[PDB]
């Protein structure tokens, strides 16, 4: 049996819903399509305008926008899952690299204080 | 004009003298190539060189004693 | 030109609230 | 590089392949003739006309606008506006 | 060699079903593939509530004076509705065989829900279910579903909550009873004196028109339900007695083990003890109800566990002869009279899609030994999660993990 | 992609386009023609029967077990043609279907030569803005009651009014510019 | 304007639609698009084609080739 | 799956005690094996 993922989602055909429709999720369906002829009739109609320069909105793509970089932070709510995962990204990276730098550049510096690291033919830096 | 080869409808296709000449042409370089070399250099099957059987070398030949 | 009533505002608490963003981002109101 | 349809020339190969379907009478086909109240067809009868179409033209009729596909006209004209046949 | 039940088909797909047999009197019946399965908890009292107002009057004929045809002739109305089926029939006698499918004509289509009929009807329901919960068995098996069939639309109840019960109007029951009584899914069926062709003709007569097809292609389908393990205890101290019900997950309607599983019952220390299969499409529940003083309960379970995975594991030849011969007593004699015939009759052209003569039902039975019992059993009760309801005194009544426990042995 | 999407698919037009996937996903995998012109008139007889069922519970129990069978004995790779979505050729040309309002932003020098096309093209932003007022308001006068509301738009019911909206339906790139 | 051959000239006997359509007959379906697909196999595609033939084409004349240069070898 | 494994292995108890002591009698081979790589290792050099 497909078995949808969250991506390889479950297609249209073998799904549930799309089979067994009832007399309210018909209605449902044919409210949708209201909502998307009235949008259309809206754009149509100021598309195919003549007389017009201005510039079509598209004020959903305004709302997008403005909900992802200029909504966040008068939605930000300090909570656990977010301050925990909100300093594991910041420092817990920036901490490894420091122990994977230091560790490095410390081989690094000892080898050459005994004498083993040969830089050789190595004239430049 | 806008017909330089008449399109034709579940038809075969017309085909032009030089269309049939060259493609013989260039498969039966090939043939003539491959048959010449052939008989000139046999040695792309065969090979040159005789295998030894490597069990027939007379112990003495790869210096193996006796058994002290 | 478009209002603040027309942009994102806070997460929907009160049901008629969770109808009225609903209607500013053209979705159905039980689809919101 | 093939030379442009024409309305005409769309239209011969529309009632070609139509009057080669067995169940279409060849000398009842007539561009104005119904495939499913006329001719006499079913359902089923439509998609495959509809795909023979979309197999002598070679493009493909999207379904939705070939649900409609039934007077054997529509498909000649239908088939060249989606070509561009001004004649 | 019983006369044959021979089924017809119309257009619409009302099965016309039929059984002779000499007796001068029928039991003419319609079945319609309509229940609480198939209600979505916003109208999950709409077929007991349109149960109720089928027999107030249509509109042909208004109010009482249709039941008063039914006494004219003394014929006998009677009506239920299961999780899965609803049946209206009626016991009436041979030459008043056309009447009779009229009057179950006006039942099925042209009925009138009369508002004023509407709270009437509603304040009996609402006043039954508000005693109903005296019968102590049905609480049982009303939470038995309920735990067992959770989040599906197989736990709720045939009554409903009495919030819908409250709350259901004229056009909802409409939508039901134009949603749900559909042609195809429907069986007329009939026993007793009649006559399969004169049968058919009535029902090509009045009965034909009936709605074939949904309002929007809005085709309901079912999604099979899942059974759940699990144990749900109603604790009511001041009660005298308790009841217990256990059971598993059934294989269905058309698995045709259920003959066998049906066996193991008639092979199966409490004051009541009754062994049930309810099957419903492709689902069930297999166990035992039992009604007990509180300090026995325990003991009653253990007792039963046992029995069960005797049947697992040492099921022998004798028992099970013995329950055959059990199993062909009981179907013979409950098909017995037209009312039984005709019951069966509907069940098995809405269930199996046909009839099943009482001779397949013997090869079935006669094809059982102990060894594909025992398998049969070990495949359905040995290692399975039950479900448990309890109602009454029942702090005694074990836990789930030592009723999960005993749903197996550590000898095997 | 001319007529507009209908809000709920019917129980018809979900078995008679699944005869349309299923024939063209039979002919993946059954490539000669004769294979296929024999597999396939198999096919519509699988069709055929349970043709007239009127049992719709059973009819769309047929449907949703038809639509599974056909996922799992699909062709991977399909014939799709070349032009359609999902194609090789798909949206090939559109770098050369320019929107035609932009024709409006040439130098008087360019749109010296090539005279008599402007001439005509004058004409018809004529023809455009002649009718835009008898058009909307036809749409409007002929707008549904409340309810209801599809995408399709009303023909034109009189004689010199346009159909309504028509500037991009008409004057929409040639699908080949070449 | 370019003509179209006589629909009628197509006809399924004699092609390999011929023995798929007898099959599916013995069922007692009968496709009826058949005639459609019939120049496929009607004419002057009609010959069937052999792999070692394109593999082979041309070998005829290559190989005489090679004899009349080996000739010429040999005359030195 | 462990499917498998249950309905042969798992279910029936006197399997369940069978894969259990064969089991058993496997691990400790298993486990001293492992152990004691691990122990010797980290003393190496000292051992003997
Ligand atoms: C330490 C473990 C303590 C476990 C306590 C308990 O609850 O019982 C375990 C469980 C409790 O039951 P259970 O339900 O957790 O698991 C039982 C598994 N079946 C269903 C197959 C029986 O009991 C057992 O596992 C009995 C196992 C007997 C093994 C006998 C042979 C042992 C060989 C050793 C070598
Ligand atoms: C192992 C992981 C260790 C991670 C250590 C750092 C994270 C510590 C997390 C402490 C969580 C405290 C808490 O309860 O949640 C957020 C806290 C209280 O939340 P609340 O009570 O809802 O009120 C918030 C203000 N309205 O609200 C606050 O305390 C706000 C200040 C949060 C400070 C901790 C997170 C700092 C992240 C810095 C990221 C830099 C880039
Ligand atoms: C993408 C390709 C990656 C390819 C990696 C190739 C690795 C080559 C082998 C590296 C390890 C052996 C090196 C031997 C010679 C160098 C010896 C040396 O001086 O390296 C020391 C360094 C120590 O690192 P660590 O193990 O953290 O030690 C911390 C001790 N407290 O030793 C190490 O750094 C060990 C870890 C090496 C790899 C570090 C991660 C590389 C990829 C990082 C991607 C981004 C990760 C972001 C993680 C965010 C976490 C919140
Ligand atoms: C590539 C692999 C292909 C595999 C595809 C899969 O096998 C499909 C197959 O063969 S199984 C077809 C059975 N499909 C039905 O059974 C639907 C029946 N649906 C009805 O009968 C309707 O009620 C109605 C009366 C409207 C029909 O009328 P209509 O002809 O659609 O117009």
């Amino acid at each position: 049996k497909y078995k949808p993922a969250p991506l390889a989602t479950l297609p249209s055909t073998l799904d549930p819903a799309e089979y067994d429709v009832s007399p309210e999720t018909r209605r449902a369906q044919v409210e949708r399509l209201s909502i998307r002829a009235r949008l259309k009739r809206e754009y149509l109609l100021q598309y195919n305008d003549p007389k017009r320069v201005s510039h079509i909105e598209d004020p959903a793509l305004i709302r997008w926008t403005y909900a992802r970089s200029a909504n966040i932070y008068p939605n930000f709510r300090p909570t656990p899952k977010n301050s925990l995962l909100g300093a594991v990204a910041g420092f817990g990276p920036l901490i490894f690299w420091y122990y994977v730098f230091k560790t490095d550049r410390d081989r690094k510096e000892r080898l050459i204080q005994e004498g083993k690291l040969d830089r050789k033919f190595n004239i430049s830096y | 004009g806008g017909v330089h080869i008449q399109p034709r409808y579940r038809e075969f296709p017309q085909l032009t003298r030089s269309q049939v000449i060259q493609g013989e042409f260039l498969s039966s370089l090939m043939w003539f190539w491959i048959l010449w070399r052939f008989w000139h250099d046999s040695d792309a099957v065969l090979g040159h060189f005789s295998y030894p059987d490597p069990s027939q070398w007379t112990d003495e030949e790869l210096g193996i004693p006796p058994d002290d | 030109h478009m209002t603040k009533d027309m942009l994102p505002g806070s997460y929907p608490r009160t049901p008629e609230e969770r109808a009225a963003a609903a209607k500013k981002y053209n979705m159905r109101v039980e689809d919101y | 590089d093939a030379p442009p349809l024409t309305l005409d020339g769309i239209k011969d190969r529309v009632l070609y392949v139509l009057k080669l379907y067995d169940k279409i009478d060849p000398e009842k086909l007539s561009v104005n003739s119904h495939f499913m109240k006329d001719l006499g067809l079913d359902s089923l009868d439509q998609v495959e006309i509809i795909m023979a179409m979309e197999d002598e033209f070679g493009f493909e009729i999207p379904d939705i606008d070939a649900e409609k596909l039934m007077c054997p006209q529509e498909i000649v004209d239908y088939i060249a506006d989606k070509k561009d046949v001004y004649e | 060699s019983v006369p044959e039940t021979q089924v017809s088909i119309l257009d619409n797909g009302l099965r016309v079903a039929s059984e002779q047999s000499s007796h001068a009197t029928c039991t003419v019946g319609v079945w319609i593939d309509a229940g609480s399965r198939y209600e979505t908890e916003k109208n999950n009292g709409a077929g007991y509530f349109l149960e109720h107002l089928a027999f107030k009057g249509t509109k042909n004929r208004p109010g009482n004076a249709l039941e008063k045809e039914v006494e004219s002739i003394g014929a006998h109305l009677n009506a239920y509705s299961t999780r899965e089926h609803t049946a209206y029939l009626i016991k009436a006698l041979s030459k008043d065989l056309p009447k009779v499918v009229e009057l179950l004509a006006d039942i099925v289509q042209n009925s009138s829900l009369e508002d004023s009929q509407i709270e009437k009807e509603r304040d009996v329901i609402l006043r039954e279910m508000q005693e109903n919960d005296a019968s102590m068995q049905n609480v049982v098996f009303d939470y038995l579903h309920a735990t067992a069939f959770q989040g599906t639309p197989l736990a709720q109840a045939v009554e409903g909550p009495s919030e819908n019960v409250r709350r259901l109007s004229r056009t909802d029951l409409t939508d039901y009873l134009n949603r749900h009584y559909k042609a195809p899914r429907m069986v007329l069926a009939a026993a007793g004196g009649v006559e399969h062709q004169q049968l058919l003709d009535l029902a090509q007569k009045h009965l034909s028109s009936v709605s074939r097809v949904y309002e929007e292609d809005a085709v309901p389908g079912l999604t099979p339900c899942r059974f759940t393990g699990s144990e749900i205890r109603h604790r009511d101290d001041a009660l005298p007695l308790a009841h217990v019900a256990i059971a598993v997950e059934g294989p269905g309607w058309a698995n045709p083990d259920n003959v066998t599983l049906q066996v193991a019952n008639a092979i199966i220390l409490c004051q009541s003890f009754q062994t049930f299969n309810i099957s419903y499409s492709d689902t069930g529940l297999l166990g035992a109800h039992f009604v007990c003083d509180a300090m026995s309960i325990d003991d009653m379970v253990f007792f039963l566990q046992g029995q069960w995975m005797r049947l697992c594991t040492s099921a022998t030849e004798s028992e099970v002869t013995r329950g055959k011969n059990i199993l062909r007593n009981a179907l013979v004699s409950h098909l017995d009279g037209t009312t039984p015939v005709c019951e069966d009759i509907g069940r098995s052209l809405l269930t199996y899609g046909r009839r099943i003569p009482l001779a397949e039902w013997e090869s079935r039975i006669q094809e059982v030994d102990a060894q594909m019992l025992r398998d049969i059993c070990s495949k359905y009760f040995y290692d399975q999660c039950p479900a448990v309801a309890g109602y009454g005194p029942i702090e005694q009544l074990p836990d789930y993990n030592r009723i999960r426990s005993g749903m197996f042995w550590l000898r095997f | 992609a001319f007529c507009a999407p209908p809000a709920y698919l019917t129980h018809q037009q979900k078995v008679l386009r699944l005869y349309k996937r299923a024939l063209r996903h039979l002919e993946s995998w059954c490539i000669h023609r004769d294979k296929y012109r024999y597999f396939a008139c198999l096919m519509r007889a699988r069709f055929e029967e349970h043709k007239n069922e009127k049992d719709m519970m059973r009819a769309t129990q047929l449907l949703r077990e038809a639509e599974e069978e056909f996922w799992q004995n699909q062709h991977p790779q399909p014939y799709i043609f070349p032009d359609s979505p999902g194609g090789t050729s798909f949206e090939r040309y559109e770098c050369y279907k320019v929107p035609e309002w932009c024709l409006d932003y040439w130098h008087p020098s360019e749109k010296a030569m090539y005279p008599d096309y402007f001439s005509k093209r004058e004409q018809w932003k004529k023809l455009r803005m002649e009718s835009w007022d008898r058009e909307v308001k036809q749409l409007q006068e002929e707008t549904s009651p409340d309810g209801i509301m599809t995408e399709a738009l009303p023909p034109a019911r009189r004689e010199g009014d346009l159909p309504p909206l028509w500037w991009h339906i008409v004057t929409r790139p040639r699908e080949r510019p070449t | 304007k370019m003509e179209l051959p006589d629909y009628r000239q197509w006809k399924i006997e004699g092609t390999p639609l011929e023995t798929v359509q007898k099959k599916l007959a013995a069922r007692g379906l009968r496709d009826p698009w058949a005639r459609n697909e019939a120049w496929r196999y009607m004419g002057g595609f009609a010959g069937n084609i052999t792999f070692p033939s394109v593999i082979l084409k041309g070998f005829k004349w290559g190989f005489a080739a090679f004899v009349v240069a080996l000739g010429a070898e040999y005359f030195l | 799956i462990p499917s498998r494994l249950y309905s042969l292995l798992f279910r029936r108890t006197s399997t369940f005690a069978l894969t259990i002591a064969v089991g058993a009698l496997f691990f400790e081979r298993a486990f001293d094996q492992g152990a004691d790589a691990i122990y010797e290792h980290i003393n190496e050099g000292k051992l003997w």
